[PDB]
């Protein structure tokens, strides 16, 4: 990000938290308490379900 | 090329976030949207474009 004039360097690491999260926190889904994720599949328009 | 570059900058919506947003501090209470900078609505104001 920046290099000092006494010759140090700032890093990313430097300035904030690098990990590997989520594009949204807002939806928390949980199974009996346990955490969980899943998919909410819809049917297409006049197709069989079974 | 000044004028409209005023009218850009002083006619404009501007995303801000969230009061307590996610992820959240664990003691959080309040939420609440930040409402930033929008359109103008008159020629009012519009003409007190700096």
């Amino acid at each position: 990000l920046k290099v000092n004039q006494d010759g140090s360097r700032v890093l990313l690491r430097d300035v904030a938290k690098i990990e590997l999260g989520g594009e949204n926190y807002d939806i928390i889904a949980e199974f009996n308490g346990q955490p969980a994720s899943g998919l909410g599949i819809k049917l297409a328009t006049g197709a069989n379900a079974l | 090329v000044d004028v409209i570059t005023a009218i850009k900058a002083q006619n404009a919506q501007v995303a801000a976030g969230q009061l307590g947003g996610t992820p959240p501090v664990k003691g959080q209470q309040l939420n609440a949207s930040i409402i930033a900078q929008t359109r103008l609505t008159s020629t009012e104001e519009f003409g007190k474009i700096l």
